């Protein structure tokens, strides 16, 4: 039973940094830009038994993508990152959800796993609020909201525990 | 931004390859030296992904700035063929880091 | 300054990495050093006038079974396919090595692509493989170059790179 997740949103919001946070529990300040994609496999406890979670990082840059449509098919739950401090990663995050419902086209794709995270809320002059991101959350069949930083690994932790119980419902 | 659609674009199967193998690169050598010679190659890597990231920038910005279409048209050929080594260099630095991976996991 | 990414392919023990080595670092091992790990050269080279930095590429370890090409060969501007010629086996396997480039990395015009054969070992002073022969071959592959080497003696080393260099250079914007 393996759980097949994929993280997107805008270049910069922290997908990388979300992931190495709750696999490594590292974090670096210094900006690498991922190429192509990645994955990371973690062992995470749902229920009471161990299931597998293969984590892909993807790049948030268009001209770095490489992924082919077959990949996002096997999709099993969706990460949507943006930064607080960011109101147009905010903004274009109907583009990355509607994009990859296309390309994934699940069976029944107005339920499909989605989980959101507003990141870098250890930073001050937040420009998305809190009650703003919930409103978008909940027109959108109403999918789990988390506030996180990856830099002081706020909700980290708590995030990726509902992302893994959402992929299984897929599986 | 967007998600690009990319007809045969990459599979699951390329990365877990590259891990797989990577995993058992350098093996045969003593742990001490095996740890060294992954290490200086994730070292040249990173500088080659660096060089070739900041050549990529460069031409991010002039196709930006250029309002001849066929310098422009130049410009994103050249721009396409990094972003082809860029990808290549990323699967090589994934393919060693398994190596490391390997290391740490033992 | 124009880079050129050089892939080299062809069977296990060949001299893939012996060449490489030879026309990069100068240096030749007679000791058989199989191919763990892909690694890549770089070396500045003067085209005519230019200056170039050449990238060669070095994949292909003990058996075939890696599909690493989908990952590797991307963004290549040549490919250099070496056979030994005392073993004729693997001058039998070019043409799967030279598809596999082909269909693996997809280049823009196939039928134009700049390949370079490598006929290698000829101090073995043992010839399986006849020079017209691979001549024969090559001119068939829609008249691609063909140089005898030794990667042990040096010969041809440094010609066969110049024209890998030039014709890698040839085909660009
Ligand atoms: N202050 C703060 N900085 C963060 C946080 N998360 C990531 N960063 C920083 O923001 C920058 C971008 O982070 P990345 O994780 O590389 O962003 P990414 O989403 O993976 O970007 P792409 O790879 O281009 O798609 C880096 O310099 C990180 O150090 C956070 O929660 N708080
Ligand atoms: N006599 C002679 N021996 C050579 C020559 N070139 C390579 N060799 C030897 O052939 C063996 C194979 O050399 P490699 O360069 O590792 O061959 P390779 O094509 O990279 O293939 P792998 O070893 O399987 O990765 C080694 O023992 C070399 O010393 C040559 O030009 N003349
Ligand atoms: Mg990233
Ligand atoms: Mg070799």
């Amino acid at each position: 039973v393996l759980l097949k997740v994929i993280i997107l949103g805008d270049s910069g919001v922290g997908k990388t940094s979300l992931m190495n946070q709750y696999v490594n529990k590292k974090f670096s300040n210094q900006y690498k830009a991922t190429i192509g994609a990645d994955f990371l496999t973690k062992e995470v406890m749902v229920d009471d038994r161990l299931v597998t979670m293969q984590i892909w990082d993807t790049a948030g840059l268009e001209r770095f993508q490489s992924l082919g449509v077959a990949f996002y098919r096997g999709a099993d739950c969706c990460v949507l990152v943006f930064d607080v401090t960011a109101p147009n990663t905010f903004k274009t995050l109907d583009s990355w959800r509607d994009e990859f419902l296309i390309q994934a086209s699940p069976r029944d794709p107005e339920n499909f796993p989605f989980v959101v995270l507003g990141n870098k809320i250890d930073l001050e002059n937040r420009q998305v609020a809190t009650k703003r991101a919930q409103a978008w959350c909940y027109s959108k069949n109403n999918i789990p909201y988390f506030e996180t930083s990856a830099k002081e690994a706020i909700n980290v932790e708590q995030a990726f525990q509902t992302i893994a119980r959402n992929a299984l419902k897929q599986e | 931004i967007k998600l690009v659609r990319k007809e045969g674009g990459l599979d699951d199967s390329v990365f877990i390859a590259v891990k797989e193998i990577g995993r058992d690169l350098y093996r045969g050598l003593p742990t001490e030296e095996r740890i060294q010679k992954l290490e200086f190659m994730l070292d040249k890597l990173q500088n080659e992904i660096d060089q070739e990231l900041e050549h990529n920038n460069s031409l991010v910005r002039e196709e930006k700035e250029t309002t001849d279409t066929r310098k422009k048209s130049l410009l994103s050929a050249a721009l396409a063929k990094s972003g082809e080594r860029l990808q290549a260099l990323t699967l090589l630095m994934i393919h060693y880091r398994a190596g490391i991976e390997d290391i740490e996991t033992l």
